[PDB]
């Protein structure tokens, strides 16, 4: 707590006179070892299971008739 | 960083769908896979998106299931913020909060796509979940016209001769409705400037013209289709249809000689309006000139009681039933005709990229489709009167009554309606009752729909425009009298062809 | 049964698919206004 | 930042989610005043002419009553059932103008004056005078008459302070009545609109979702392998001989499967050798003779089968003759030697391992240089599958399928 | 208006090319022809799946039975025979008068 | 193999809560068990009773998806973020938005409170995370270091203070003071969706869809890989008698022992009635207070709420 504070009391706030402007115009760290555990090839089969169509775009380029109809109509005939 | 302000919104929803959906692809993926065909799993989102704004089904026969699954999941998500956004910016251009037109024409665009996957799906039940008039009430109704038509001693129409006295006053009319239209603009589209030029050519010879149209209405059943927008009134939206020009004429015809030849033959009672003697505010004015002019109307001493109930028939375009429809014009006009007006409401409708077919009410937008409204919704006056009152009404046919009137004294006494009024949609009904008939008719309700709490001055509606001495006084008798008289109105009228 | 367009039911109704031992809440409305404070202070 | 569009914003204000959405709406009255009139009937709401009370206090009229009795047990105002007896009979006395007052009091009744009736006798008061003259002075007679009543007996009037078919089808004319009955007579049921009414899945779910037209599915509803068996043999029987081939059926199976197919049906019976080229392999297959034509089983060009332990090394390989990758067709060559530049570009199949004079034979059948094909006929009469792995395992497949079904009936 | 040999040659060239969305670009193809007058073309007479052939007995019989269920209703009965419904139209005509004799 | 863990009695569905108008992506409950908050993809936060049940209030300032609440302990705020990259402080008081915190980049994915200092931590699809001042609303410092999404992030007094998991799939462990990587877990090979600090055991787990590991402070050292559910896990939740919640995107739940990995119960909840059964997800579960109610926030849009059986004893369900 006392450490951030400091930090964010200093954020918010030869000779150099104060009219001055500022005059300077304006490798991570060593990559960890990869501990993992033995990868397992992918099958045939379930790699055919991942296989994906293309997208065919209709846009871009690159009927069950219930019975009582008949019983109404047959109705008005009558 | 910058925010995310009313430019940026859509673009930041697509942008973080996108992200979205790409990390369950990595995470879904088994190890060690070929190739991640992310991409291609993106297309056939946005393919899924786009096919659920035109109602169309989405198939994709290969695609595995996790994919297909995560698909549906994330357009679903997409429908639920785009169809709520379209409800409440709704809200806002009908309050008047939005000023801005581009967002006016975004919610016409999203409400017309959403009318029309809700309109194709009522088609779709009305063909597979049987048609809703039951064949008892289908006869009732078919039967009971036909009484009608017959005490009133029509003579039904026939079919145009080609050596028709009238029929190029009725093709010059017509024609000038039709050009009226156009009367005012530049620089049409190209349909438009075809209709001038049909509309011309048929001032050239009216004799080709008439000879057309004769022959589309004997042969003419499979038509062209109609394309469908939305006029934007801010608080509503109205339906505009687009009907092909050479049927436009053949229907403009059509209509101009069904209402001269009905109104010749006298088929539509004086009940009817509007009628062509009368604007709307002499409408209103006849209205209280006959209200006040009823036997010992405003007299109370005994108990009596007048009730005046304006309702609208709701939805009655749209369950008009095509195939009774067709037995009903025809006992009015030539069976050729009458074809042809039930054969042109069959038709697809097509807005974008979204169509389907019309099989169930009646296309508004048909040149004829106010006489449709006009006939249909006189079987259904008839079933709010009876044959009986209705025939007290309409007078007898020799000399039959004028509007509102009646031709004894004793003859409006004899029933509790004593005034009807029919615009279109709308019915103004005018009842007098006696203590006793208010007293029964009170009691059948009660009867029916028991109120122990007394909650029924809850749903009551008045008019708040008036000061509170003016307002309807909302006492037990008056409140139940008037739910019990507008619930025998309800019963009258079979929920299959329209509703109160 | 015949059902009209309206009234029709797609689906099955939530204790049908959760069973009797399951409550089931629908809360389309909230019992509080803005106004009052969740967590109101002493005076 | 400027508030500046604050009733069209980008989320759902406050006061519109409140008035439209589901906020708590005040709701400040509800039926604040609903009192029937002292001088009505409380089931006919219309001014009664005999009142009479039930012991509860509900006041109402004799008329209406005793038909309401008769057609059901019960009284209008609560569920409980009541009968007609208990019934108090009410007398209002009036002034001389002809209203409701107190018969002691002489104050006329309101519909906000406090009513009061006698059990016993059935008069009725203002609630001031009974309490004024009753409740103060211990006598408990009755004012007008000397009848001594109970306190149970007094009651509060008023007190401010608290299926077939023809159903629906009423009246049914003779047209009607005729028409339904020769309907239910005649109409039988319908036909033609009887009629019309793996690791992916039918489609029924997301075709349902994306489109209205059909009928909403919440539910997903989800081919055939061979494999070659031990060794194929394959005997042709050529003009020049008899040939035995290998096949590799366990390692190129849809291969095999075409070739021992398509010799069971005696598709090769009659064909020639149509292209042989000295140190090159010989090429059969077509029974056409065009060098073109042949089909597959299946319809159309089927998949290459490379394999890294099959190589065109030594004399006698079996390979598929082709027009680019994965069109192999029926057409097929031996070769007469080694040849690397084969390898992955023409699916071997087996190889020659008897009838090796019959391919030197072959071999040595001289070719029109122009075309490859040989100047005297080098013909399959006929070919016999003499071990036939494809159909082997056909018949343990069906013996699988019988088991299933009895262990889940 | 009407259409020629070779617009019909055109049209059917170039839905194959475009598909069947985008009948704007069809349009600028064509000489004198909207957009929906291309659309109606396609699909009233150029469409592969319409089928020119001569009627089987069967489809005859659905044809009858449904023009007499719902009668002038062709739009609603045609896909439920597969033709057109201005070919389901002129065949049924075609039958009406055939009884007539 | 391992001894015999302890029995734990099955949890059984029995309250389905139905409000809102998208996905439930977020659930948190009050310190003092009386009602819970949730956030959605509706774009309202909602509070609700925890005894009833019932809607008590609707709140909504966000512009998108809200995908993470908290409500702080030590003063009467709640703080919520969102994906579009905001988030914001609302007084309880007032039920107001009182402050808001800006300078992430993209969508913010969760925060956490400090459960001591004053300070918020947020997590975000620009791959960093950031602490921030709770009073002034300035970044005191940003944890950069991940290279793709930084999708949970947990604080505690102990060291390390702060722990982010992430989809480049790594875990890392954080100095709070400095804003520097201390530890840098890679043991995973899916991305690790979600992190649970044990209450009193001074470990955690973290979740990915090959499997939960379970790992010690402070240095991060691996204990324990439990395995068998094959679904990307959305959420991890830790209870005080030493049960463990997976919830899944799936909708399945696997409860677990926090002491031996051993798998008790699988629960597979129905979805609603509109819902597809693609629907089905959860997204976040939270224990109250009291431990005895647990709350699983859906993909179906519905809040379900879990109880601990009474009537099943060791007899009725074994331990196998």
């Amino acid at each position: 707590r006392v450490a951030l504070e400091k930090s964010v009391s200093q954020k918010v706030a030869m000779q150099k006179d104060p009219m001055e402007p500022p005059r300077f115009k304006i490798p991570p760290s060593p990559p960890a070892p990869v501990m993992h555990s033995p990868s397992r090839k992918m099958t045939v089969k379930e790699q055919q299971e991942w296989k994906i169509p293309p997208c065919i775009s209709n846009w871009k380029n690159a009927v069950h008739i219930n019975e009582n109809f008949a019983k109404l109509a047959e109705a008005l005939y009558i | 960083a910058k925010t995310v302000t009313k430019q940026r919104v859509e673009s930041h929803f697509d942008l973080e769908l996108r992200a979205a959906v790409m990390h369950d692809i990595l995470d879904m993926m088994p190890e060690g896979i070929k190739q991640n065909k992310a991409r291609t799993i993106l297309q056939h989102l946005s393919e899924a998106w786009r096919c659920w704004k035109a109602n169309i089904p989405w198939k994709v026969p290969g695609l595995p299931t996790p994919i297909e699954n995560m698909i549906l999941r994330y357009v679903k998500a997409k429908a639920d913020w785009w169809t709520n956004t379209a409800h409440y910016n709704r809200e806002r251009i009908r309050r008047g909060a939005t000023v801005d037109k581009t967002v006016c024409k975004k919610n016409l665009g999203r409400l017309t796509r959403l009318y029309l996957k809700a309109e194709q799906e009522r088609q779709h039940n009305y063909l597979k979940d049987g048609p809703y008039i039951t064949a008892e009430e289908a006869v009732a109704v078919y039967t009971t016209t036909v009484h009608w038509l017959e005490s009133r001693r029509f003579s039904p129409i026939p079919f145009p001769p080609l050596s028709y006295k009238h029929d190029t006053k009725l093709l010059i009319l017509a024609l000038e409705r039709l050009k009226e239209a156009y009367s005012v603009k530049s620089r049409l589209n190209q349909s438009q400037r075809e209709e001038l030029g049909l509309i011309e050519q048929a001032y050239d010879n009216p004799h080709e013209a008439l000879s057309r149209i004769k022959r589309h209405l004997l042969t003419q059943r499979a038509f062209k289709e109609v394309g469908i927008e939305f006029m934007d009134l801010y608080s509503h939206l109205v339906p505009v249809y687009d009907v092909e020009p050479l049927e436009k004429i053949t229907d403009a015809y059509l209509d101009q000689y069904l209402w001269y030849e009905a109104d010749k033959r006298r088929l539509f009672p004086p009940w009817i309006k509007p009628a062509d003697t009368e604007p709307p505010p002499l409408l209103v004015y006849k209205w209280c000139q006959g209200i006040n002019n009823l036997q010992d109307v405003w007299e109370t001493s005994e108990g009596e009681c007048n009730v005046m109930l304006e309702s609208r028939f709701e939805k009655m375009y749209e369950k008009i039933d095509l195939t009774l429809l067709n037995r009903l014009l025809r006992l009015i006009v030539d069976h050729n005709i009458a074809d042809y007006m039930t054969a042109k409401n069959n038709v697809v409708i097509n807005y974008k990229d979204m169509n389907h077919t019309n099989s169930y009410g009646i296309i508004r937008g048909l040149q004829f489709a106010s006489f449709i409204v006009q006939y249909y919704g006189l079987v259904m006056d008839l079933l709010v009167l009876g044959l009986h009152r209705a025939s007290e009404m309409a007078g007898p046919p020799q000399m039959p009554n004028d509007f509102l009137s009646f031709q004894d004294i004793a003859t409006e006494a004899a029933h509790p309606i004593r005034l009807f009024c029919r615009y279109i949609d709308r019915i103004h009904i005018f009842f007098r009752f006696t203590a006793d008939e208010a007293r029964d008719l009170i009691q059948r309700y009660l009867t029916e729909h028991p109120d122990p709490n007394n909650e029924n001055i809850v749903g009551y509606n008045n008019k708040k425009c008036w000061p509170r001495d003016a307002r309807m006084r909302l006492m037990k008798h008056d409140v139940n009298l008037g739910r019990a008289v507008f619930w025998d109105i309800k019963n009258r009228l079979p929920r299959s062809v329209t509703t109160v | 049964e015949v059902v009209l367009h309206e009234d029709k039911k797609y689906y099955p109704t939530a204790e049908e698919v959760y069973g009797p031992e399951v409550e089931t809440i629908v809360q389309e409305e909230d019992t509080q206004p803005l106004t009052e404070p969740i967590i109101k202070p002493v005076k | 930042g400027k508030r500046q569009h604050q009733k069209d914003k980008m989320y759902i204000t406050c006061a519109e989610y409140t008035h439209f959405y589901g906020g708590k709406k005040p709701d400040l009255p509800q039926t604040n005043f609903r009192r029937l009139p002292f001088d009505h009937c409380s089931l006919s709401l219309q001014p009664f002419v005999y009142p009479v009370c039930t012991p509860d206090g509900i006041v109402f009229d004799l008329l209406n009553i005793v038909p309401w009795l008769k057609k059901y047990g019960t009284n209008p105002s609560n569920g409980e059932k009541l009968d007609g007896r208990s019934l108090i009979k009410l007398n209002f006395s009036k002034n001389s103008e002809g209203k409701y007052h107190c018969p002691v009091l002489f104050t006329v009744f309101t519909n906000n004056t406090h009513i009061v009736a006698v059990r016993t006798t059935g008069n009725v008061y203002a609630y001031e005078a009974v309490e004024q003259l009753n409740i103060k002075a211990k006598n408990f007679r009755d004012l007008l008459t000397d009848e001594p009543f109970s306190r149970q007996d007094i009651i509060t009037l008023q007190d401010p302070t608290n299926q077939d078919p023809s159903y629906y089808l009423k009246n049914t004319n003779a047209e009607t009545r005729e028409t339904l009955q020769e309907l239910y007579k005649e109409f039988k049921g319908d036909e033609i609109l009887a009629a019309t009414m793996a690791h992916y899945s039918t489609g029924k779910v997301s075709a349902s979702f994306t489109s209205t037209a059909m009928v909403p599915e919440t539910t997903h509803e989800a081919l055939r392998y061979q494999f070659v068996k031990k060794k194929g043999y394959v005997r042709l029987h050529t003009n020049k001989g008899d040939l035995n081939l290998e096949l590799h059926c366990d390692l190129t199976p849809k291969t095999c499967e075409n070739f021992i197919r398509l010799c069971k049906k005696h598709y090769y019976d009659g064909t020639i050798f149509h292209r042989s080229i000295r140190n090159f392999v010989i090429q059969g297959g077509d029974p056409t003779g065009t060098g073109t034509g042949g089909e597959s089983y299946w319809g159309k060009p089927f998949k290459d089968e490379f394999r890294p332990n099959l190589s065109h090394t030594g004399r006698g390989i079996l390979s598929m003759a082709n027009s680019g990758p994965n069109s192999n067709r029926s057409q097929f060559f031996i070769t007469f030697r080694s040849c690397a530049y084969l390898d992955k570009k023409h699916t071997i199949f087996g190889r020659v391992v008897g009838g090796f004079d019959v391919l030197t034979a072959m071999e040595n059948v001289e070719s029109d240089p122009k075309t490859d094909r040989p100047k005297e006929e080098i013909r399959i009469d006929a070919t016999t599958v003499f071990v036939d792995p494809y159909e082997e395992a056909d018949a343990q497949i069906a013996q699988e399928r019988k088991t299933q079904l009895k262990v889940a009936p | 208006g009407v259409w020629r040999n070779t617009e019909d040659e055109i049209l059917k060239a170039a839905v194959m090319k475009y598909g069947k969305n985008q009948w704007s670009r069809i349009a600028s193809l064509l000489h004198r022809k909207s957009a929906k007058q291309c659309k109606a073309r396609w699909y009233e007479w150029l469409d592969p799946s319409i089928k020119k052939t001569e009627w089987s007995r069967e489809e005859e019989e659905k044809l009858l039975h449904l023009a007499k269920l719902m009668p002038t209703q062709w739009r609603t009965i045609a896909p439920i025979i597969g033709r057109t419904a201005a070919q389901c139209l002129e065949h049924y005509e075609f039958l009406l008068d055939k009884a007539a004799q | 193999t391992m001894p015999k863990p302890q029995w734990h009695p099955p949890w059984k569905l029995y309250r389905v809560i139905s409000g809102h108008l998208g996905w439930v992506r977020c659930i948190a409950v009050e310190p003092g068990n009386q009602w819970f908050v949730t956030g959605s993809a509706d774009r309202t936060i909602k509070i609700w009773d925890l005894a009833s049940g019932k809607l008590k209030l609707s709140l909504t300032g966000h512009i998108s998806t809200v995908r993470g609440v908290i409500v702080s302990t030590r003063s009467p705020y709640l703080f919520s973020c969102g994906e579009d990259k905001q988030v914001k402080c609302w007084d309880l008081e007032y039920n107001k938005v009182i402050r808001h915190y800006h300078g992430h980049l993209s969508a913010v994915y969760g925060l956490d409170l400090h459960p001591t200092i004053d300070v918020l931590v947020t997590c975000s699809r620009d791959s960093t995370a950031r602490i921030w001042d709770v009073r002034t609303k300035a970044s005191v410092h940003t944890l950069s270091g991940h290279t793709n999404a930084v999708a949970t992030v947990r604080c505690q007094a102990a060291e390390p203070q702060i722990i982010t998991g992430s989809h480049d799939t790594t875990i890392r462990l954080w100095d709070l003071v400095a804003g520097k990587t201390r530890v840098t877990l890679t043991n995973h090979k899916k991305s690790v969706r979600a992190v649970v600090l044990h209450p009193r055991h001074y470990t955690f787990a973290s979740g990915s869809p090959d499997n939960i590991k379970q790992w010690k402070f402070p240095d991060g050292s691996f204990i324990q890989n439990l395995s068998g559910h094959n679904a990307i896990i959305n959420t991890l939740t830790v209870n005080s008698d030493g049960v463990l919640v997976s919830g899944a995107d799936n909708g399945t739940m696997h409860l677990w022992d926090w002491r031996t990995g051993y798998n008790f119960q699988r629960v597979h909840a129905a979805v609603q009635p509109g819902s597809l059964d693609s629907e089905s997800g959860i997204f976040a579960c939270a224990f109250d207070q009291s431990e005895s109610r647990l709350l699983t926030a859906e993909a179906d849009k519905t809040i379900k709420v879990y109880r601990e059986d009474d009537t099943a004893t060791e007899e009725t369900h074994p331990v196998s």
